[PDB]
RNA sequence: GCCCCGGUAAACGGCGGCCGUAACUAUAACGGUCCUAAGGUAGCGAAAUUCCUUGUCGGGUAAGUUCCGACCUGCACGAAU
RNA sequence: UCGGGAGAAGGCACGCUGAUUAGCUCGCCUGAUCAGUCGAAGAUACCAGCUGGCUGCAACUGUUUAUUAAAAACACAGCAC
RNA sequence: UUCGGGGCGCUUACCACUUUGUGAUUCAUGACUGGGGUGAAGUCGUAACAAGGUAACCGUAGGGGAACCUGCGGUUGGAUCA
RNA sequence: CAUAACGUCGCAAGACCAAAGAGGUUUUCUUGCCAUCGGAUGUGCCCAGAUGGGAUUAGCUAGUAGGUGGGGUAACGGCUCACCUAGGCGACGAUCCCUAGCUGGUCUGAGAGGAUGACCAGCCACACUGGAACUGAGACACGGUCCAGACUCCUACGGGAGGCAGCAGUGGGGAAUAUUGCACAAUGGGCGCAAGCCUGAUGCAGCCAUGCCGCGUGUAUGAAGAAGGCCUUCGGGUUGUAAAGUACUUUCGCGGGGAGGAAGGGAGCGACGAGCUCAUUGACGUUACCCGCGAAGUAGCACCGGCUAACUCCGUGCCAGCAGCCGCGGUAAUACGGAGGGUGCAAGCGUUAAUCGGAAUUACUGGGCGUAAAGCGCACGCAGGCGGUUUGUUAAGUCAGAUGUGAAAUCCCCGGGCUCAACCUGGGAACUGCAUCUGAUACUGGCAAGCUUGAGUCUCGUAGAGGGGGGUAGAAUUCCAGGUGUAGCGGUGAAAUGCGUAGAGAUCUGGAGGAAUACCGGUGGCGAAGGCGGCCCCCUGGACGAAGACUGACGCUCAGGUGCGAAAGCGUGGGGAGCAAACAGGAUUAGAUACCCUGGUAGUCCACGCCGUAAACGAUGUCGACUUGGAGGUUGUGUCUCGUGGCUUCCGGAGCUAACG
């Protein structure tokens, strides 16, 4: 986070998929982000589905993904272009999802 | 030597370990002053000035079954680093059982003797 | 003296074909299998010694068949030739 | 190879006139000081290096086609047989 | 102006910032290049462990994906009932 | 231009130099002026100590250090100038580079200490960017001035006006932080004799759960026990007195009342003086608070595998996903999703980021180094650190008494005030360090005197492969010469290559050369280490014992420095029997660019020059004192079947070590 900041905005460079390590197997969704800090790191995209393109531009929280070595940050859904998970009836605090009527 | 007081103390510590009747140590007013509290406290039978030409201090050690009269004795104030305690700083060795000899302006005295007089000084050693 | 034998290279030199492996493909790299013994180990390349060639990638420049660096199967590099 | 490279580079001054100081035995010898003053320009004529960097070749001085080539060509101490 | 002189003005020495030459340092970018870390089942051989099925270590030298191998010399903190 | 209270300047005990009224209840006061001394307060300057990180920042400096004179200023000073001298500074770190306003305090911690310095208070430095000076008690001065630069706006372009890092606000930035509000009456400030004027200083309200504290969403009653959901051995159990329902109170809201926070100017008495008396006037608010009336009247969020307190069913199925760490999921999952239930907390609840100890993991209090990380390879030696016994002076360190300082606030204790508390008030207690005065002086230090049991020396003896130079034997290998000779020799796991009847191998004799030193040798000895071993001579170091004769503590260690320091390979010259990297071939093998066999270069050997390293290992530096002995050996002495001194081994008391030792 550089300036020891809780969060840090940035613009996605590419939204590709990655495969877990030896014990796990899947297509985890990640994305290279060029934070304002001046660093280009990879962040994980929580949720069952997202809408992050090339010029996504999202805020970074910070969290390592055990399965994906290198991914030390998590994207904050519900902020900027990163739309909150759809139909999230559960932990809406995370994934940034407004409580349905 | 470098620290005569420590020497004397050691010469008695090693002497008691071998259970020797008496032990010699180069005389010195300060030494005698120390030996004085040792005899009064009951750590030694007493002492006497000896030596044909060189003044010595024949220390007559005493022992008892089970434990030795002088279980422990070590110098805490050394030439490398001197230590001074205030009236309230005087530490109680083994909650009274054991005592400590301090050197104050009033003269060489034990923790209780110094505590009573109301003065502190250089903590010579603990016994 | 020669035939014959042997020492000497501060005389002429030589260093292929195949298979497996591997790579997204082709090559080089390593071992072997065969032919004729070996098949280039220690060192060195598109070099004033490479034709094809302004070879390919790239720096540099608005643009350089020039230059520099690398790769390099170097038409016919190499140890007092 | 500390000998050098180096008058590297770069910058300033450098006229005349008056009155003086210092070095010396002295010079019609030399080095300076203060003040005044003229021109666009004072080493006002005359003599007199352009400089820095990269690359190739041969080490260097030297030698060589007297009448077209001095060159990376020859020679060289050293090394070796 | 009581002429004694003063003020205006003029000229001159000194002066941020800038320019030129050189030197030191930091930063962004960068050909080409070196090795490294990490990633269930690619590959060549097989070095070590393992007294285990050819002893180890060491200085130095060369090589090799590597631990390490090999060469020369040394040590044993060298094996074994003969 | 006058007077001199005085003050200034020379010498010594002389001469020079000053200053505006006005108003009135006007012969009396009021305001003000000039000169001097003092008071009050605020400052300029100087000095001791203290004040972050890096030496991959070490030699630096010419006004640079000092002197004389001068200039300059309110004043000291190279501050500046002329002349003279040549110094000044540095490993107690200058110079250079980097960073950050500093402090009282704040947070944390048992303390020490660490981190921080945002609110409030003190100081310092900055207002378009940069520089400068003037005027003044003071600003080198935001709404003063001058010059340079960019930008914005105005413009008949000729030329002008500005600078929100002032308040509010706009746009841009960011995860994110507010009313372009009300008001001066109160408190305080500037000016004025006063009246009075100015005062977004401040006092308040607004916005935001950002925090803290207080309060409400109800109280009592109510089934062996509804319905519904859930579980079931379907017998029943659970959610539950929980809801419904009954009674009661009744936050909001409505009506009425309505605050503290504030006297003079003026007028009357008195001389419109002192003093006394009397009268007029308020933001937040019509809010707080009081009284009356009066309806039950929002709750959510996180979590339930373990640490962590709180469980089942269903769905999904190493798929989807979870995850701080250990992990979980491939058809029975309390750790995935939902539901019922449960725990925690409550308008709050979670999440993310940041700070603290535990760490005795830099250990001063609190640590270690033979093998787990860790003694520098050795010696010499500078600075520095430390230093034996007795006496005297000083008394700097150290210790003691008194006194000054140590701002407020804060912290701690007690009491008090707002209904409690937060908050606030009063009092009380502790305080290192530093200055001053006085005193003690045992210990350290300094000065002076003195002493041998340390160390060194002398004399007489002793053992040793200690070191350097030169000179000296025998065995064996190879080659050469002579003699004599057979058919094989050689080599291997087995063989082959190879050599052989112009003759080697094997054998005898003679000669030459290089290198090494077969028993003794040892489990031994010497050297500082590496290393070093036939004998003789010369040169030279260390060391031990006796006699106690001489000097007399002159010591210990030691950053830097200096010197020494195996092997390897390297440079030049020489040499080269043997051996032997690279390498030439023959074998082995799946392959062998190894091991085995045949050749073979550098090198190995000598002279000179080079480096500085190593399991340079007892992987445990030197000196002194203290702590059972037994046994073997080297050397001196002694009353010598043993005592004693030094040296070299082994076994072992106590003790030490994680174990080995």
């Amino acid at each position: 986070a550089l300036e020891a900041c809780p969060q840090k905005r940035g613009v996605c460079t590419r939204v590709y998929t990655t495969t877990p390590k030896k014990p796990n197997s899947a297509l985890r969704k990640v994305c290279r982000v060029r934070l304002t800090n001046g660093f280009e790191v990879t962040s994980y995209i929580g949720g069952e589905g997202h809408n992050l393109q090339e010029h996504s531009v999202i805020l970074i929280r910070g969290g390592r993904v055990k399965d994906l070595p290198g991914v030390r940050y998590h994207t904050v859904r519900g902020a900027l272009d990163c739309s909150g998970v759809k139909d999230r009836k559960q932990a809406r605090s995370k994934y940034g999802v407004k409580r349905p009527k | 030597m470098q620290d005569p007081i420590a020497d004397m103390l050691t010469r008695i510590r090693n002497g008691q370990a071998a259970n020797k009747a008496a032990v010699t140590m180069p005389s010195s007013k300060l030494k005698v002053a120390i030996a004085n509290v040792l005899k009064e406290e009951g750590f030694i039978e007493d002492f006497k000035v000896e030596g044909d030409t060189k003044p010595e201090l024949e220390l007559t050690l005493k022992y008892f079954q089970g434990k030795a009269v002088v279980e422990s004795i070590q110098r805490v104030s050394r030439p490398g680093l001197r230590i001074y305690k205030r009236k309230d700083e005087l530490p109680k060795v083994m909650a009274g059982l054991g005592i400590a000899v301090v050197s104050t302006s009033k003269g060489v005295m034990t923790d209780r003797a110094a505590r009573q007089a109301g003065l502190g000084g250089e903590i010579i050693c603990y016994v």
